[PDB]
Parts: structure tokens; C-alpha cells; sequence
């Protein structure tokens, strides 16, 4: 599966796989630290 | 290695401890000896700590044994880790002063003597005065031997010496450990075990005293 | 070459045996280039000299009664009326000041035109002591140690008030009345647990 | 080769003859930050500097932090010794931090111009003779003279371990004041108090049973 | 009292907006059961609510005659009242990792130039050296620094131009 890989290396999968992570952090971030306005803790 | 004696009768003894000092038995299981250089200034240690040693169970035995023979001092029954407290002619202020101001002459004379050996084999005032040539660090002579021993005997003699300075500084060890658990002093220690040995070991003592 | 300072330690090899007051005495090697080492002989002999002055002074302005060296330029502050010997001086802070500032000024300018001077024969010899022969070799050693004892002594007496805050004879008083009582250990600075 | 995970590829940069003679090279430098020559004996002397600052400092912190547990001196916590100190002082702590930078300045300026040109506070007429001393030695961030009043960096037996002793008590002096720093905002009570609560405890005292460093445990 | 802006803890306006909020939110609590899934839903909503202004207010946020949080970019006004950590600190945490994005993608670039290929490289992506870098662009700013005082950064005037310069 060395061709699979490296078609999960694209840059459309490797994007969106990118941003899925990214995006599930900040989500995270902001279930558990909600409403972040300021930087205070 | 060869047939010498040995910490451990068979273990392959690590090798740069080839009976030149007194008291090699091998007994280097951290390898802290390895370098010569460490080995040179750790054995100048061990004679030290273990002469300093030897003093002080001395002078904490015998004061003790002097004092539960029922003699008289004005510092008897003062134990050991109390004769700070004590009062004497001076505070022990001037006393450490005084200590530390003649410690740092003579042990300054005595690393003198380690870094350049030979060379502090001289009085400042009376040149008359001098230590034999061909002394070794750790064993100046001369006027330190005074009693006339060192002409034959002196590798049995060396090699006691450790031996009783390596017993005298586990004993020292073994006072300030019994005097922080027991809190009494160590021949009253002593006289505790001997009164029934089978309910006083360690393992008894610090389990009741948890 | 005059003493070892460390028997058993062979001299540096930068510190000439004709340089009086020579014992071999450079552990930080801060002599080890020629220059610097002249201008630390010159200012050596400066220190010592300026040191034999203070230290005369400050016991003599004690033995004699008019207090301690720490104590005389309170008359400056806590009030006024300078004396000498007892004699009231008709100079405040800035007059004697200023006319200290004016005249070492001078003197001291006078000293550094001439380079490294440190022994002006002449002026400063009148009594003919030292004319760079054997006795004057002995003297420039003699010199030389008193300032260096002298400058101890400075240092002692600074350290001293500071710790004790008595006077060069009063704590040597203090001394000599409890040997054992009266030193550096026995004041709550000099050494730190006590 | 004595490397901080025996089994890594250490850098190429920390295998040269020129970062193996650096004390305490175990191959850590896993951001690549002394990949550059010049960046890594920057570095090193900024990792010197800091260890020896940080040596001090937590000397300062724990040696008169352990005297006064033991009675033997009553210095406040080190969270509160500036605040205690400039209450008992001659100066506001502002003409203080004047004074001390200029001072440092100084001195850091000296050791900054050294470093840009080893050796060269020795250029004669620079100081009154006390250039000469001035020079360092052949290594960078080890001066010597002056700074080396024992003389114990001239044997060239115990050297390379003089140095590596230096830079590890250092490296671990470093972490010990981070220590200091989280163990104050994590418990509010000193680093030989937070060691005691710890040494009676130390199943249910440490990191783990504190509301701060494991939010989720 | 920076710029005639009164504290969020001592207005009343962000009092108001915080009873007008939690006055919606229970309007629409009304209408359902004690514990539906909806009300459920509009209980944790008001615990956010009142969580999110209380934390507001303990940030020493300054509010405008509106209620509402102005936030202070100012560094000298923000470090003086203490308000770094509204624009001044985010300021600076913000682009710690804009710089770490752009050396992360700069050295990908460059460590890629060498291949026979590098255009391949771009849109299928070496996914191991992209993440070695990913995580050794940690220390940015300092290899930055360090590529910047070398004169290795900037490319000289090898750089293509138009006809008038
Ligand atoms: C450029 C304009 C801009 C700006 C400055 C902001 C700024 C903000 N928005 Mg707004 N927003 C914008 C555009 C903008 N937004 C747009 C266009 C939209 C519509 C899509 C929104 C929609 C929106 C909503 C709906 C919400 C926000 C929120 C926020 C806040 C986010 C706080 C946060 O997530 O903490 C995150 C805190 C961090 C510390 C994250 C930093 C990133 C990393 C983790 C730091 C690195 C740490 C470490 C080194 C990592 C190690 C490696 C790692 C892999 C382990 C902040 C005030 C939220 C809020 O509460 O506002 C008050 C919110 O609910 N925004
Ligand atoms: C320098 C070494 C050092 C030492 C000896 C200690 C010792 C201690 N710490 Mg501190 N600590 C250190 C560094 C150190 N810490 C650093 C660098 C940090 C920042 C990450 C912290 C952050 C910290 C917090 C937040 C807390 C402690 C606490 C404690 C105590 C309980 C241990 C614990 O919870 O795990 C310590 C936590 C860690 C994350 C481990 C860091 C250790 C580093 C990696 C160096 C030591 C590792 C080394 C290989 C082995 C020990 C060396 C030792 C023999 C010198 C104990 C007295 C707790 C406490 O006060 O309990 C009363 C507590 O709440 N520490
Ligand atoms: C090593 C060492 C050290 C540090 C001490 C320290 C002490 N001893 Mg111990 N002692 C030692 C070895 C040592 N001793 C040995 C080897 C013997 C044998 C004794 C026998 C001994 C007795 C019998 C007593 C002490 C006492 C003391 C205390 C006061 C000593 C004094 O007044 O000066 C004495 C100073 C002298 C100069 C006299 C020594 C004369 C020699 C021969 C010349 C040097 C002090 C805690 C006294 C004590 O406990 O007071 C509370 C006490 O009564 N010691
Ligand atoms: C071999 C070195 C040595 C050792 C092991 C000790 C050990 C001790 N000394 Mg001593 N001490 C020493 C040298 C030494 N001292 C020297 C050189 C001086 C100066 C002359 C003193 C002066 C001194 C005083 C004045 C006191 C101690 C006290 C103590 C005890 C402190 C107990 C504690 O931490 O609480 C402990 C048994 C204290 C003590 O015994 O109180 C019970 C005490 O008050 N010491
Ligand atoms: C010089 C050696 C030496 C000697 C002869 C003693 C003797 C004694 N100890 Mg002490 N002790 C020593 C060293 C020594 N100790 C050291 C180094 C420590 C520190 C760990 C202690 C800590 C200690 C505690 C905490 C206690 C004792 C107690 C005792 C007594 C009972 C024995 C016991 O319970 O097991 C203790 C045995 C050990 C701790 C093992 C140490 C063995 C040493 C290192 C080597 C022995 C040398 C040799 C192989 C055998 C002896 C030969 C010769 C002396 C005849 C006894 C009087 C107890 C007591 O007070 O009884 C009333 C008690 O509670 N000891
Ligand atoms: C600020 C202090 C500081 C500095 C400047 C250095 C610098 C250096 N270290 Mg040292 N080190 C330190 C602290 C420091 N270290 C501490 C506290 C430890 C114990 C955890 C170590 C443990 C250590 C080991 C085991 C090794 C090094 C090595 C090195 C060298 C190669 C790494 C490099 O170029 O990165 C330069 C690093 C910096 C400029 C520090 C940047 C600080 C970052 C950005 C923040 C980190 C915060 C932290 C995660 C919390 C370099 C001279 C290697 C070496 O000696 O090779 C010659 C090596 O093998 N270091
Ligand atoms: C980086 C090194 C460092 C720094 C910045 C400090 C800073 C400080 N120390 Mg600490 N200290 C240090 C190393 C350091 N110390 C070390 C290595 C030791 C052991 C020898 C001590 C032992 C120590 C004690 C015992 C005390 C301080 C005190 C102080 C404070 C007053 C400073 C002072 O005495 O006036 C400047 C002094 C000059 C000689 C100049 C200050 C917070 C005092 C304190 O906390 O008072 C509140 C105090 O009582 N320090
Ligand atoms: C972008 C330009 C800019 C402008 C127009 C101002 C404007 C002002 N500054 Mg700020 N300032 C800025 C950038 C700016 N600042 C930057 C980049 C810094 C460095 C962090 C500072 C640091 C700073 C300090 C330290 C102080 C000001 C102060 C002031 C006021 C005079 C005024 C409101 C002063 C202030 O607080 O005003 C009351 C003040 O003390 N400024
Ligand atoms: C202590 C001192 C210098 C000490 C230097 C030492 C130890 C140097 C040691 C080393 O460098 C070497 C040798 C070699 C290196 O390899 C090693 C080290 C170890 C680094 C100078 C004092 C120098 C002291 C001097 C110059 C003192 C002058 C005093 C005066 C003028 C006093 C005046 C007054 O007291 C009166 C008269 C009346 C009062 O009322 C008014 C006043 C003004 C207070
Ligand atoms: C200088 C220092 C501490 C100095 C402390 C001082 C002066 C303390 C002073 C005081 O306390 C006293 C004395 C008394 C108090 O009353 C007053 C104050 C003033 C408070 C700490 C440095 C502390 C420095 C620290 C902790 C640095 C840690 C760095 C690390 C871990 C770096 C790791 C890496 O960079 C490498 C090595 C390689 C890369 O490839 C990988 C990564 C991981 C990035």
C-alpha cells in the first residue's frame, strides 16, 4: 500500500486531514475552555 | 588482578585497585576510583575522614565509658550530640574561630604537601627543623612519628590503620543514625541490646517506633 | 627575591627577584604583563604609603584622645567646628574641600606627567636615605612591607568598625580585656551562624 | 557516545570535533537549534551563563531555604524576599535595578565583546592594567584568572570533567528554579515545604494530586 | 478609567445584558419539562452565560456605556491597568505560531528544492520531513534570528525583476 500512502500524501487528502485536525482542536479548545475573549488564566 | 584479598571471594575485581593503597580489597562496586587522578585525592579522603573518625568515637566512647565507670568531669554525662550546648570558658563562637584559623594552617600545609609532596617538610621559623625526605601524602612522619614506629612494620601497620578507620567511621555513622532514631547514646544503645539482644534489633526498634 | 609567601611553591616567573617586596605572591597572575605589573608596583607603593598615613593617623587621633578615625568628619554633618589637636580649624566642608580637591590636584598632576615614578629621590629625600644602593634596596623592602601591613591594618580597621563598630584601640581594648569574649567570632557579623 | 536516548540519531551538528569538545554534548538538540556553528557557540555560552546564574540563584533559594527549616537562618521564601529585603533597605528597588543594570551592563558588555572577538579586553590601555587579566583563555565562557582565584582550571587531567560537572550541576540547577517557579503556581508554599509534604506523602502529594498540572486527572 | 471606559464588574450595563440574556434563555426554558433535553440544553446554555460574564468581569475587562468589553491594544496603557492579556499577549502568542507555520513551510520548501522533482514534492507531500520539521519548528524565532545575523534568510539579487528594474 505504498500507492495508497502516497495518494494519502496528496495535497488535497493531507489538506483536509490538516484542517480536520486543526479544526477539531480550536472546537476542542473552545468546549472546554468556552467563550476565550482574553488571555487571563 | 591477582591473588590478593578480596570484598568478594571469585568477583572479577575491576583492576586499577592493585594493592599499592592500604586496604585494597576491591571494593569499588560505583567505580568511583576509576580515574587515578579521584583515586589519588580519595584515598588522601578516606585517610582522613577515617583518622577524624577514629578520634571521634573516641572521644565519644571513652568519655562515655568514663562517665557510666562513675569518674568525674565537669562534661560528664553530657552526651555527645549535647556538648555544643555545654558551656565552656569561651563561646564556641571563638572556638570555631580559633579552630578554623589553625585547620586552615595546617591543612593547607598538609595539601601542600599533596600537590607538591616534599614540600612542606620544613618549619617557617626553625629550618633546623624538618620532616624526612621520602615521605608519602597521608603519612608525613617524623615529628608525626615520634614513638619510632614506620622502620619495618609499615604496610601491617597501613593497613590496620584503614581497617580500624574504616570501622571507626561506620561506627561514627552508626552514632549519629542511633542518636537520630534511639535518641539516646550509643553505649546506653549498646547496654540495651545486651540486655536482651533478641528484643532490640533494628528491625524491632523501628518497627515499634512506627 | 625576598620570602616565598608559600614554601614549597616555586616563584612565577614574571616577578622579577629585583622587585622589592617580591615573595612570588601572583596566584591570579594579574602581573604576568609587564606594563600592567609596573603600574601595579607604582600603585602598590601609593596604596601602602597612603595606607602607613591613614593608619598613623587614625591612631594617633585615638590615642591621643580625640576620638576614632570613623568618627572625626562628624563635624561636617552634626554640626560644624573642625578640629586638629584639639585647635578649632576656621574651614567648613567646602572651603577644606575645595582646597583638597585644588592642592592633590596639583600634587598628583605633578606625579602622573612624570610617568611611573615611585621613587623621586631629591625633594623627597632630603635626609639622603636611598641613593639605589644596598641599604636603599633594604629600605624600598622595608617600605614596602610596612605599607603592605599597613594596609591590612586599614582594612582591619574598616572591617572592624563595620562589625563592631568601635574604634581601633577600643576594640583593641575590647580584646585584651576578653581574648575569648571580644573577637571576630564573637560578634553576630563576621561569621554567619552564632 | 553517551547519548541522552541511547538509541536516536544524534545530530550531525553535536558529532563534530567542534561540539564534542563542548561539556555535557549528549546529542540533545532535537529543534535543530545548533545546527549553525556560530548559533551553538552562541548558545553554549548562553547555556553557561544561564547554568551558572541558575547555580547561584537556587543555592540562593534552597541552601538558606534548608537553614532557616533547620533554624539556623530565618530568610523568608523566595517569592517574598524582594518585598522583605527593600522593606529592610537603603534604596527603592527601582535606584536598585538602576545601579544593577549599569553594573551588569558593564560586565555582560565586557563578555559580549569577548564573545564577538575572543580576546580582546586585553588590548593594552583598554583598562588600567587590568586588561591584561582580561584575556580569557583558550576556551569561550571560561575566563580564568581573575575568575579562577584557586588555579583549578590549570591541570588539564580534571578539566574536562571540572566542565562537564559545571554544565550538569548547571542544567540541573535550571530545572530546579522552573521548579521553583511551577511548584510556587501550582502549590503556594515553598520548594523544601513542598519536598516535606511530598517526603510524607508522596503517593497522594505530587503533580498528579494537585488541581493544576493534570486538569483531565 | 482609561479612555472614560468603567470596569465590566462595576457597570451596570453589562449587568443589564447579562439579566437580558439570561432572561431570553429562560423564556425559552418555560415552555419545556424540569428535565427535558431541551431544558437540559438551556440550563447548561445559562451556566455558560453566567460563567462567560463572570469570567469577563474577573479578566478586568473595561466596558463602554453599552456593557460590552472594549479591549486595549495599547502597550504602555495595556501593561500600566493591566490589560496585556486582551490584545498585547495574544499579540505575541499569535505569532510565535504564524512564524512556526511559515519556517515549518520554509524549510519544507527549501529541504525539498533539492529533489529531481520538487514540484511533486509540493502537491504530494513528504509527510515525514514535513512533520520532522513540523516539530523541530518549535524554536522558530531563535533559528530565525540565527538564519537572519548569517545573511542566509534573504536570497541577494539573484531574485528576477521586470525590464525597468
Ligand atoms: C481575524 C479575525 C478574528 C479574530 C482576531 C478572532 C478572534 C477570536 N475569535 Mg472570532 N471569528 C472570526 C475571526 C476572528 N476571530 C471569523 C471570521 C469568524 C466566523 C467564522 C469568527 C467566529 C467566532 C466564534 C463563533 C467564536 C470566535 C471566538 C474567538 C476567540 C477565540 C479564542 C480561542 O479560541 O482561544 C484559543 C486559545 C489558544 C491559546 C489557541 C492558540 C493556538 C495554539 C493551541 C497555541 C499553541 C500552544 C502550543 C505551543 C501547541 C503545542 C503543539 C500542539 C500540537 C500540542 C478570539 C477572541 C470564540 C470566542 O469565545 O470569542 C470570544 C467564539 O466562540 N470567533
Ligand atoms: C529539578 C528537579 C526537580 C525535583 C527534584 C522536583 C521535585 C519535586 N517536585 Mg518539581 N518540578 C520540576 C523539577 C523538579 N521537581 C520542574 C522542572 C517542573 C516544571 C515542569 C516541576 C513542577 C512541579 C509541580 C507542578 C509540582 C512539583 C512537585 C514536586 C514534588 C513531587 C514530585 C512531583 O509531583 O513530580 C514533579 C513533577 C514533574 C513534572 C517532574 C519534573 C522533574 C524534572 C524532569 C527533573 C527531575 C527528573 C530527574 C531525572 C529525577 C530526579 C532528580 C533528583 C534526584 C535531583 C517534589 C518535591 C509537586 C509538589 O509540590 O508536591 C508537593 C507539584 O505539584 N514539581
Ligand atoms: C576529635 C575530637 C573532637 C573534635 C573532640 C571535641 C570535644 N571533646 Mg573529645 N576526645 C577526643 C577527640 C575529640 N574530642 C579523644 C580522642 C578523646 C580521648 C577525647 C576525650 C574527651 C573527654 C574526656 C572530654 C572531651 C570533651 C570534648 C569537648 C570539649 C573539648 C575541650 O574542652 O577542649 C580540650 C582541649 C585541649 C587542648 C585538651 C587536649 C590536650 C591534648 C593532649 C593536647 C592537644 C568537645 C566537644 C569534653 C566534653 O565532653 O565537654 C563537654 C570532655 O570532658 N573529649
Ligand atoms: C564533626 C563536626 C560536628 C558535628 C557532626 C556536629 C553535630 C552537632 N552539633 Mg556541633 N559543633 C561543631 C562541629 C560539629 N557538630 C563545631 C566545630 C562547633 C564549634 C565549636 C560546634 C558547636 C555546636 C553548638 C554550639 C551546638 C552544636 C550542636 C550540634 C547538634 C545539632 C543538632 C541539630 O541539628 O539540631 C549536632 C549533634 C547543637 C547541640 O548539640 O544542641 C543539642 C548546639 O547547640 N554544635
Ligand atoms: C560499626 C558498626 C556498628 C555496630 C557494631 C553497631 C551496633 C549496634 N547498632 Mg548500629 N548502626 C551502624 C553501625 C553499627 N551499629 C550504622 C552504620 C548505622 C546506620 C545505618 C546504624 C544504625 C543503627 C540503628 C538505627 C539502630 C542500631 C542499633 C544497634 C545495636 C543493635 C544491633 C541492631 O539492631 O542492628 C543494627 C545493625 C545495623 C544497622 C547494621 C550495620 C552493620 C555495620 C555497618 C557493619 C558491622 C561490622 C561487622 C560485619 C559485624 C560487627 C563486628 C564487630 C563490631 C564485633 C548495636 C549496639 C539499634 C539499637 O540502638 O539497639 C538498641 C538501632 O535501633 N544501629
Ligand atoms: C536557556 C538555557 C539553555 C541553553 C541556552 C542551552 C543550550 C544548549 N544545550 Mg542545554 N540544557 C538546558 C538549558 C539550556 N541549554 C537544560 C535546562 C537542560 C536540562 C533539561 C539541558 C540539557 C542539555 C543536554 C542533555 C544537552 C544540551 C545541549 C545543548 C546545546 C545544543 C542545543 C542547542 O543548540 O539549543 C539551544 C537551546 C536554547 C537556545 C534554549 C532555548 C529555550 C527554548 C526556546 C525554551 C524551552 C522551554 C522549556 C521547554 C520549558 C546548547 C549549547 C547539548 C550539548 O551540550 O551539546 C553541545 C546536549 O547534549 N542541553
Ligand atoms: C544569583 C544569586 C543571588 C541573588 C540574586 C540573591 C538575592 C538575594 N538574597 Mg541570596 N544568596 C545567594 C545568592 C543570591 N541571593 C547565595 C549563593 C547564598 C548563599 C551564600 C545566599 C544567601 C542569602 C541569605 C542568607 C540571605 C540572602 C538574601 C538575599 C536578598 C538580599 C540581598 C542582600 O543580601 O543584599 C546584597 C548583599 C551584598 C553583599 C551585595 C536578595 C533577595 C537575604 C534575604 O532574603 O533577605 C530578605 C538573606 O537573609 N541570600
Ligand atoms: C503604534 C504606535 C503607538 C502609538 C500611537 C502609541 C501611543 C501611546 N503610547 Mg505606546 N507603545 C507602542 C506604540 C504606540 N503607542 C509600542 C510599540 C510600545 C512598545 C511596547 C509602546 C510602549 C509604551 C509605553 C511603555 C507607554 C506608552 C504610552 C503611550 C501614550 C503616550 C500614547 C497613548 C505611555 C502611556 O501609558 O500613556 C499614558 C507609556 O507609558 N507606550
Ligand atoms: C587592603 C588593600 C589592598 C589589598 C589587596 C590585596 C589583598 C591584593 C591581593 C592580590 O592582588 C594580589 C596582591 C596578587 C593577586 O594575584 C592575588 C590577590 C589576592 C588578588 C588596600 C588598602 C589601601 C588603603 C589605603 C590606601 C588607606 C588609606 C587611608 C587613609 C588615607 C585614611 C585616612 C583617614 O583615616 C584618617 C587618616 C583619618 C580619618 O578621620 C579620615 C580618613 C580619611 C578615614
Ligand atoms: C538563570 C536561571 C535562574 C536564575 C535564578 C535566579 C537569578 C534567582 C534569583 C532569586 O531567587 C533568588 C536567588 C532569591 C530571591 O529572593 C530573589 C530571586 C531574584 C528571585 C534559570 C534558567 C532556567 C532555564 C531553563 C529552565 C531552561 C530550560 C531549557 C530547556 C529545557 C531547553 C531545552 C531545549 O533547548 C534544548 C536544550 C535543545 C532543543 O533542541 C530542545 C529543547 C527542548 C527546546
Amino acid at each position: 500500500m505504498k500507492d495508497f500512502t502516497t495518494y494519502l500524501s496528496t495535497a488535497p487528502v493531507i489538506a483536509t486531514i490538516w484542517f480536520t485536525f486543526t479544526a477539531g482542536l480550536l472546537i476542542e479548545i473552545n468546549r472546554y475552555f468556552p467563550d476565550p475573549l482574553v488571555f487571563s488564566f | 588482578d591477582a591473588a590478593l584479598p578480596s570484598w568478594m571471594p571469585g568477583a572479577d575485581l575491576p583492576g586499577y585497585l592493585n594493592g599499592t593503597l592500604p586496604g585494597d580489597f576491591g571494593f569499588d562496586p560505583l567505580y568511583l576510583g576509576q580515574d587515578p587522578v579521584k583515586l589519588k585525592w580519595y584515598a588522601q579522603a578516606e585517610l582522613m575522614n577515617a583518622r577524624f573518625a577514629m578520634l571521634a568515637v573516641a572521644g565519644i566512647l571513652v568519655p562515655e565509658l568514663l562517665s557510666n565507670i562513675g569518674f568525674s568531669w565537669p562534661g560528664a554525662g553530657v552526651a555527645w550530640y549535647d556538648a555544643g550546648k555545654f558551656e565552656y570558658f569561651a563561646p564556641a563562637s571563638s572556638l570555631f574561630g580559633v579552630q578554623m584559623l589553625l585547620f586552615a594552617w595546617v591543612e593547607i600545609r598538609r595539601y601542600q604537601d599533596f600537590v607538591k609532596p616534599g614540600s612542606a617538610n620544613q618549619d617557617p621559623i626553625f629550618t633546623n627543623n624538618k620532616l624526612p625526605d621520602g615521605n608519602e601524602p597521608g603519612y608525613p612522619g617524623g615529628i608525626f612519628d615520634p614513638f619510632g614506629w614506620s622502620k619495618g612494620d609499615i604496610k601491617s601497620l597501613k593497613l590496620k590503620e584503614i581497617k580500624n578507620g574504616r570501622l571507626a567511621m561506620l561506627a561514627f555513622a552508626g552514632f549519629i543514625g542511633q542518636a537520630y532514631t534511639t535518641g539516646t547514646t550509643p553505649l546506653k544503645n549498646l547496654s540495651t541490646h545486651l540486655a536482651d539482644p533478641w528484643s532490640t534489633t533494628v528491625w524491632q526498634n523501628d518497627l515499634a517506633r512506627l | 627575591k625576598a620570602g616565598n609567601w608559600l614554601p614549597g611553591s616555586d616563584a612565577p616567573a614574571w616577578l622579577p627577584d629585583d622587585l622589592p617586596g617580591n615573595y612570588g605572591f601572583d596566584p591570579l597572575s594579574l602581573g604576568k604583563e609587564p606594563a600592567s605589573l609596573k603600574r601595579f608596583t607604582e600603585s602598590e607603593v601609593i596604596h601602602g604609603r597612603w595606607a602607613m598615613l591613614g593608619v598613623a593617623g587614625s591612631l594617633a587621633v585615638e590615642l591621643l584622645g580625640y576620638g576614632n578615625w570613623y568618627d572625626a568628619p562628624l563635624w561636617a554633618v552634626n554640626g560644624g567646628k573642625a578640629t586638629w589637636f584639639g585647635i578649632e580649624v576656621p574651614f567648613d566642608l567646602n572651603a577644606l574641600l575645595a582646597f583638597e580637591f585644588v592642592a592633590m590636584a596639583a600634587a598628583e598632576g605633578q606625579r602622573g606627567d612624570a610617568g611611573g615614578v615611585v621613587y623621586p629621590g631629591g625633594a623627597f629625600d632630603p635626609l639622603g636615605f636611598a641613593k639605589d644602593s644596598s641599604k636603599s634596596g633594604e629600605l624600598k623592602l622595608k617600605e614596602i612591607k610596612n605599607g603592605r601591613l599597613a594596609m591590612v591594618a586599614f582594612l582591619g580597621f574598616v572591617a572592624q568598625h563595620a562589625a563592631t563598630g568601635k574604634g581601633p584601640i577600643a576594640a583593641l581594648g575590647e580584646h585584651l580585656a576578653n581574648p575569648w569574649g571580644a573577637n571576630f567570632a564573637t560578634n553576630g557579623i563576621s561569621v554567619p551562624f552564632f | 557516545r553517551q547519548s541522552w536516548l541511547p538509541g536516536s540519531q544524534i545530530p550531525a551538528h553535536l558529532d563534530t570535533p567542534a561540539a564534542q569538545a563542548l561539556a555535557g554534548n549528549f546529542g540533545f538538540d532535537p529543534l535543530g537549534l545548533g545546527k549553525d556553528p556560530v548559533a551553538l557557540r552562541w548558545y553554549q555560552q548562553a547555556e553557561l551563563i544561564h547554568c551558572r546564574t541558575a547555580m547561584a540563584g537556587v543555592a540562593g533559594i534552597l541552601i538558606p531555604g534548608l537553614l532557616t527549616k533547620a533554624g539556623a537562618l530565618n530568610v523568608p521564601e523566595w517569592y517574598d524576599a524582594g518585598k522583605v529585603a527593600i522593606e529592610n533597605s537603603f534604596a527603592p528597588w527601582g535606584s536598585l535595578l538602576a545601579v544593577q543594570l549599569f553594573l551588569c551592563g558593564f560586565v555582560e558588555a565586557k563578555r559580549w565583546q569577548d564573545i564577538r572577538k575572543p580576546g580582546s579586553q586585553g588590548e593594552p590601555g583598554s583598562f588600567l592594567g587590568f586588561e591584561a587579566s582580561l584575556k580569557g583563555t583558550s576556551e569561550l565562557g571560561y575566563p580564568g584568572g581573575p575568575f579562577d582565584p584557586l588555579g583549578l582550571s590549570k591541570e588539564a587531567d580534571k578539566w574536562a570533567d571540572w566542565k562537564l560537572k559545571e554544565v550538569k550541576n548547571g542544567r540541573l540547577a535550571m530545572l530546579a528554579f522552573l521548579g521553583f517557579v511551577a511548584q510556587k503556581y501550582a502549590t503556594g508554599a515553598g520548594p523544601v515545604d513542598n519536598l516535606a509534604a511530598h517526603l510524607k506523602d508522596p503517593w497522594h502529594v505530587n503533580y498528579a494530586t494537585n488541581g493544576v498540572s493534570l486538569p483531565f486527572l | 478609567d482609561i479612555a472614560g471606559l468603567t470596569p465590566c464588574s462595576e457597570s451596570k450595563a453589562y449587568a443589564k445584558l447579562e439579566k437580558k440574556e439570561l432572561k431570553t434563555l429562560e423564556k425559552r426554558l418555560k415552555q419545556y419539562e424540569a428535565d427535558s433535553a431541551p431544558a437540559v440544553a438551556l440550563k447548561a446554555t445559562m451556566e455558560r452565560t453566567k460563567a462567560r460574564f463572570a469570567n469577563y468581569a474577573k479578566a478586568g475587562l473595561l466596558c463602554g456605556n453599552d456593557g460590552l468589553p472594549h479591549l486595549i491594544a495599547d502597550p504602555g496603557l495595556a501593561l500600566k491597568y493591566g490589560h496585556a492579556g486582551e490584545v498585547f499577549i495574544p499579540t505575541f502568542g499569535f505569532l510565535y505560531v504564524a512564524g512556526y507555520i511559515g519556517y515549518v513551510g520554509r524549510q519544507y520548501l527549501i529541504a525539498v528544492k533539492g529533489e529531481a522533482k520538487p514540484t511533486d514534492k509540493e502537491i504530494i507531500i513528504d509527510v515525514p520531513l514535513a512533520t520532522k520539521l513540523a516539530w523541530q519548528g518549535a524554536g522558530w524565532p531563535l533559528a530565525a534570528v540565527q538564519e537572519l545575523q548569517r545573511g542566509t534568510l534573504l536570497e541577494k539579487e539573484e531574485n528576477i525583476t521586470v525590464s525597468p528594474r
